[PDB]
RNA sequence: AUAAAUUUUUAAG
RNA sequence: GGAGGUCAACAUCAAGAACUGUGGGCCUUUGCCUAUAGAACUUAUAACGAACAUGGUUCUUGCCUUUUACCAGAAC
């Protein structure tokens, strides 16, 4: 929420949650959790400026493997159930 | 060259109580677990390097101080 | 007889050893009446003599307490920052 | 950078090491960052410190060669309480973002333009709305009156930069025209920040007079006039600046008044005495004695009371904090029951403890400071201390201690309690505090003193 | 600074078996006998060597009237500065005297005083190539540790003949506390252990 | 493998990803350098003053 | 333990010269 | 611990003694491509055996390096158990 | 010290530090901040 | 005894107020004090030129020199004050007016100024 | 698997 | 004559691990060699004090308008 106001991403938060995730697994649960809850059900509410922010920011976590990629799989393509 | 520092880090932690002595006798000797050439050993950089090539390392040291 | 003998009687020391000026100042006063650090320095040091020796003496008149005694002396003792003001005329006195 | 980050603390721990002999003092405590970095508006300095953070200290003699990273952390500057304060570099985005920021903006007005030439139609300038901040060129410039005009200004850059040579006073900002670039950042948000991060107008103003002047309310201050004096200034932190928790100082009692001073602090001397003349200590310790002394003048029918006498005070005693004396004395038409001592507000007492015959009051005034603003700490332990002591003299060892906070004009009193007083000294003394007319000529003295208007 | 040594003629200790007498003894080849002395750390080895000489000499310049009823061991043979600061001994050092069996008649020792610790061994091995005799010096309270054993294996390896003393009796009984009976047991288990390793002799 | 120069009052030190032998997120204080075309980002340029 | 990270000593440096292990990176 | 500018985390912090660190030779000798990290190196190592692992001293003292290890043994809690006894802490012989 | 001899020679009443043995210790670990700070200076002292 | 002091040893009895009183009545009898006159070292900002012996104050000079409160107030009330200084050549007063209404001086009396 | 804590004031000009 | 004294004066207390006297031989008294007698107090994790202050000069810093007063290390 506090990296949506900085009206432009920034390699801080990046490197803020890399250096945060590898000390515990509870940090991973978080991180994964929380993209389930912000992709699912949390994004209507984004305009398309903060969606840049967003995109990005999960970005840095899913290319360098922190995340894991695997992850991803909540994603759905479909005309019906789409955002 | 492990026990660089072992004995203080015994005296110490123990709080005074106990004692070590380091002594060389029967001459044993012993195999580094690395693979002395490999090209594809991990080099630390500062830190002490994983047990599965330590000999790698050694040799590539001991080379850079002779020549 | 220091002071007076100085020639100033307008600096008036009460019974605790500060010393203050009975009058306003003319100029002229003022430089005549500077006292430096051997003055100052040693009426602070007394101060504090005065000071505990009269805990002693409250605790003799009976208007105090045994207890409350001991823990007066150790007050002065830690507080003499506070209670005195001989940190100014030598600030050395602050590693003690 | 390792040396400019130390360069940044050193400096900044200098300067405010230079308002700190401003007064005079190197000391931590008198000084908590609520003094420094408090925006002007509530009267602090304003200054914008980029200095705390922690600074890697890692590896001096690895670090002269591998880049080791990050192993540790130095204290970067300090405080007694370290509560937090945001740093500039937060609040200003970094140079890649805004050129990415740029070239995506500038292609989409690129687009959007091409949109209002092919469709002949005008910019909405909403549209474009979003996007209006971002960009190094700044999008907003388009827009800007005397752009007819800039358009024939070329060369801008290189006279700016050989602004050195022919003037002497220097221009901080010699890579950017404001006229050509646009604002290139912004603070305020900081400000806000800062407040918040000392916890608020509530509890950065417990360290100011802000409660002496009486207003009830921050909103309606106008404060007057943008550089506030020097004089004013300390008056308006003073309780902090002033204060009973200093390491070392020697309190010395000021000449009619009560407050002590810790130290010397110049200006606060001078300040302080034009609040307190003409004895106003005095009259305001006369003005409540007296009036106490009618309000129980006209209850004589209920209380019992045969008497009520205010003594023949030795002139000293409002101003002399070690001992004090009775100013109203009571008398027992039939006779009293009272309880043990309680607090004003404290509900329950069995009035059969004790039976006693006079009862007496002592005003005990008080001018406070961050350290202790709290009263009735305070008055039970001078009651406890005096009734316990054998010197200071009552009529009898029953009686009732009224201590104020001219400061922040707060009040109570602990004393020993029959029935039928505290709904008299409650209701009574809630009017007193807005009533006398002393006290009124302080909360219109020190409102000259700090140069405050109530708005609205 | 670097050692603590004596240099005149006229300051040397006073002997009081006549010096003169002893040198006499060195024509005599079965006379004089070499006793090195070494065991393990602070087994006592250096303070022993204390009680024999100052014992033989009869006034001594380095007693301090402290260490001389000493609260501070008086130690002679240490001889080395860094081996005062590092409370410890280092380079071996010896000394020659003669003194009275039991049966009175005199003998000339040559006693080497060996280092204790084990990263030292280096210089007991010389005093096991030197002495004639061993004396292995035990604590009773460590026991024969590993390092005891190998310094038997070594004396019985280059047929020098042994003698063992058990010492810092004092530290068993004013400190551990042990019943009459108790340390009695606990001799009988180092002298039952020490007899383990020493195949030939018991 | 490394290629310094220093303009203004910045320094900087070009790496090529390649020769980095490690590829590693980092801080805010590194830029990435982009290709025109390819779209990828071939070398990182570490900033000091 | 001081182990060569610090200043010399914290005297010109106004700070405080506390330092303390980064939680941040280990492995 | 002054000699050498380094702190127990209990001791006393004071002045470098020798303020100068700033010269260095650049050589081959210490870099890092010829050494071979095993253990930290703590301070409390170049406390303990000063020459060794700490290069360059001056105005350094000896330690006093190892005591006996302490045995005493006693008991504060009855004043009735006898002066010599067996304590539970001993191993049984 | 003074214990273990059983006797002795006076010493000045201001020479018998009673408070040295405190601090030669260490700090020990429930003590704030505070003390520990206190504990390095005195020992700074003392080494002094 | 510091030029900036903190406190004045005061008799053990002195009723402040008291004081105030007879020392208001004191206030009367003094020389001084009801000199209705005044003392004040100033400038001259206008120059001057003297009447007596032309001498010329040549733009702005430190005298020592005499304020007095004048009995107009200008408009209904606003202070005016009245400035005089001696001359250096020749002893002669020369005086001042200040104009609220008119920022500058007008001056009177021994001197003119230069144009 | 961290336990690393600088200060602090008076006079004169 | 013994015990003492909150009595005094005069010696001595930091060094070749070290004191003094004396006998004998050589040089020519000193000094070297040899022989002999007596060595209180203080010293080895070094010192008269199982404790712990200040000052002067000279450098290095630290505060930072200047001087006292100072910040913390070193040598004498
Ligand atoms: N209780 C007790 N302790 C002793 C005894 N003898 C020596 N010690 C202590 O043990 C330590 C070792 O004594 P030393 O003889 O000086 O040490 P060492 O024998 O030289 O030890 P090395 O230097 O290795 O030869 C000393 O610090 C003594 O205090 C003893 O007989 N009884
Ligand atoms: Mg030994
Ligand atoms: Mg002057
Ligand atoms: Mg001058
Ligand atoms: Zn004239």
């Amino acid at each position: 929420k506090s990296s949506l106001q900085e009206s432009t991403f920034s390699k801080f938060y990046s490197i803020l949650s890399e250096r945060m995730i590898t000390f515990h697994r509870s940090w991973q649960t978080a991180y994964n959790e929380t993209f389930e809850q912000n992709y699912t059900q949390d994004i209507e509410d984004y305009e398309t400026d903060q969606l840049r922010i967003l995109g990005k920011f999960w970005g840095h976590l899913i290319s360098y493997e922190f995340l894991p990629m695997d992850c991803l799989k909540i994603i759905k393509l479909t005309e019906e159930e789409s955002c | 060259i492990e026990s660089a520092g072992f004995e203080t880090d015994l005296r110490l932690s123990t709080n005074g109580l106990g004692m070590c002595q380091l002594y060389f006798w029967h001459k044993i000797w012993r195999k580094v677990p690395g693979d002395v050439l490999d090209k594809d050993a991990f080099i630390p950089k500062l830190k002490p390097a994983p047990i599965n090539s330590l000999s790698r390392d050694f040799v590539m040291k001991t080379r850079r101080r002779k020549g | 007889l220091l002071i007076h003998r100085k020639g100033l009687t307008y600096l008036h020391l009460d019974y605790n050893f500060n010393l203050k000026p009975t009058k306003t100042l003319t100029t002229k006063e003022r430089k005549k009446s500077r006292l430096g650090n051997s003055f100052h320095l040693m009426r602070e040091l007394l101060k504090m003599m005065k000071l505990i020796v009269d805990t002693h003496v409250q605790f003799r008149l009976g208007n105090v307490d045994a207890f409350q005694l001991a823990d007066g002396i150790h007050y002065i003792l830690n507080h003499i920052g506070q209670l005195t003001g001989i940190y100014r005329y030598k600030y050395k006195v602050m590693h003690q | 950078t390792e040396p400019l980050l130390d360069i940044l603390v050193k400096g900044e721990t200098r300067i405010q090491n230079r308002v700190k002999l401003g007064l005079n003092s190197k000391m931590p405590t008198r000084f908590p960052p609520a003094v420094f970095y408090t925006p002007k508006e509530l009267g602090g300095l304003g200054m914008i410190s980029a200095s705390h953070i922690l600074i890697p200290a890692s590896d001096l003699s690895w670090s002269k060669q591998t880049d080791t990273g990050i192993t540790h952390f130095r204290a970067g500057m300090t405080h007694e309480d370290e509560k937090l304060i945001p740093t500039i570099f937060r609040y200003i985005t970094t140079w890649e973002n805004e050129f990415l920021d740029s070239q995506r903006v500038w292609a989409e007005y690129a687009t959007k333009r091409q949109e209002a030439i092919q469709q002949n139609r005008r910019l909405a300038f909403e549209e474009l709305e979003g996007s209006w901040d971002r960009g190094i060129p700044r999008i907003s410039t388009l827009f800007q009156r005397d752009r007819h005009t800039l358009a024939y200004d070329r060369g801008h850059r290189i006279r700016r930069e050989f602004k050195q040579y022919s003037l002497e006073r220097n221009s901080p900002f010699w890579w950017t025209n404001s006229h050509h670039d646009g604002k290139l950042w912004n603070l305020n948000a900081y400000r806000t920040d800062v407040i918040q991060a000392l916890g608020g107008i509530e509890t950065i103003l417990e360290h100011t007079l802000f409660k002496g002047t009486g207003f009830n309310s921050w909103e309606g201050l106008f404060w007057e006039k943008s550089q506030i004096p020097n004089r004013r200034f300390t008056l308006w932190w003073s309780p902090t600046i002033n204060r009973a928790n200093v390491y070392v100082g020697f309190l010395v009692q000021l000449d009619l008044t009560g407050i002590f001073l810790h130290g010397k602090i110049p200006t606060l001397k001078i300040s302080l005495i034009q609040i307190f003349r003409a004895h106003l200590w005095q009259k305001i310790h006369e003005s409540i004695v007296f009036d106490i002394c009618q309000i129980l003048d006209g209850e004589l029918d209920v209380l019992q009371i045969e008497s009520v006498t205010k003594e023949t005070v030795h002139p000293r005693k409002s101003y002399k904090m070690n001992s004090s004396a009775a100013d109203i004395t009571m008398e027992s038409v039939h006779e009293w029951e009272v309880s043990k001592p309680s607090l004003l507000h404290e509900t329950n007492d069995s009035f059969k403890g004790l039976i006693t015959n006079k009862m007496w009051f002592d005003v005990q005034l008080r001018y406070g400071d961050y350290d202790s603003h709290d009263i009735s700490r305070y008055v039970r332990a001078k009651f406890l201390d005096y009734t316990t002591d054998n010197v200071s003299m009552y009529p009898s060892p029953t009686g009732v201690m009224i201590g104020i906070d001219l400061a922040y004009n707060m009040y109570d009193a602990y004393g020993n309690w029959f029935n039928g007083l505290k709904p008299l000294i409650q209701n009574s003394m809630r009017t007193i505090m807005k009533a006398n007319p002393a006290l009124y000529v302080l909360r219109e003295r020190i409102r000259k003193g700090l140069q405050i208007y109530q708005s609205s | 600074e670097h050692t603590i040594f004596t240099q005149l003629k006229k300051n040397i200790p006073k002997t009081r078996y006549n010096r003169d007498y002893m040198l006499s003894m060195a024509n005599i080849p079965e006379r004089i006998i070499n006793v090195g002395v070494i065991g393990p750390l602070h087994s006592g080895k250096t303070s022993l060597m204390d009680l024999l000489v100052i014992d033989s000499h009869k006034r001594i310049p380095d007693m301090s009237k402290n260490v001389e009823l000493g609260w501070k061991p008086l130690r002679y043979l240490d001889n080395l500065k860094q081996e005062i600061d590092r409370g410890l001994s280092i380079k071996l050092n010896g000394s020659t005297l003669l003194c009275t069996d039991l049966e009175s008649k005199s003998r000339m020792i040559n006693f080497l005083d060996a280092p204790g610790h084990v990263n030292f061994m280096d210089e007991t091995a010389v005093a096991l190539a030197a002495s004639d005799l061993v004396l292995i010096v035990i604590d009773v309270v460590e026991g024969v540790t590993f390092v005891v054993e190998q310094l038997i294996k070594q004396s019985i390896k280059n047929n020098v003949a042994m003698c063992f003393v058990i010492n810092k009796l004092d530290r068993l009984i004013l400190d551990l506390k042990l019943p009459p009976m108790d340390a009695y047991l606990k001799l009988n288990h180092i002298i039952a252990n020490i007899n383990s390793f020493t195949k030939g002799n018991v | 493998p490394n290629l310094l120069f220093s303009m203004c009052g910045f320094e900087v030190r070009i790496l090529p990803r390649q020769r980095m032998e490690e590829v590693v997120s980092n801080d805010e204080g590194v830029w990435d350098l982009v290709d025109e075309r390819t779209k990828q980002r071939t070398a990182k340029a570490y900033l000091k003053v | 333990s001081y182990n060569g990270i610090g200043l010399k000593s914290a005297k010109g440096s106004s700070t405080s010269g506390h330092v303390q292990r980064s939680l941040a990176s280990n492995n | 611990g002054k000699a050498l500018n380094n702190a127990i985390p209990g001791g006393p912090k004071f002045e470098p003694l020798y303020p100068r660190e700033e010269e260095e030779d650049y050589n081959e000798f210490n870099s890092i491509d010829r050494v071979i990290f095993r253990v930290p190196i703590r301070s409390e190592y170049k406390v303990a055996f000063p020459h060794l692992y700490n290069s360059r001293p001056r105005s350094v003292r000896i330690p006093w390096y190892n005591n006996p290890v302490s045995c005493i043994i006693q008991n504060d809690e009855e004043y009735d158990t006898p002066a010599l006894f067996f304590d539970p802490s001993l191993n049984p012989i | 010290f003074p214990f273990n001899r059983t006797k002795g020679k006076m010493v000045r009443a201001q020479d018998v530090a009673l408070a040295k043995k405190w601090f030669l210790q260490h700090p020990d670990e429930e003590y704030p901040v505070k003390v520990k700070v206190s504990y390095q200076k005195l020992l700074k002292n003392y080494v002094l | 005894s510091e030029r900036k002091a903190i406190n004045k040893y005061y008799p053990p009895d002195y009723n402040p107020l008291e004081a105030e009183k007879l020392s208001r009545k004191m206030a009367k009898k003094l020389k001084t004090m009801n000199k209705s006159h005044a003392s004040i070292r100033l400038m001259t900002p206008f120059s001057m030129r003297c009447l007596e012996c032309n001498e010329y104050i040549p733009k702005s000079r430190k005298f020592n020199g005499k304020k007095e409160l004048l009995k107009e107030k200008y408009l209904d009330s606003i202070k005016i004050y009245r400035l005089t200084i001696s001359c250096p050549r020749c002893a002669n007063s020369i005086a001042f007016r200040t104009d609220p209404g008119n920022s500058d001086y007008v001056m009177e009396v021994g001197g003119v100024r230069n144009y």
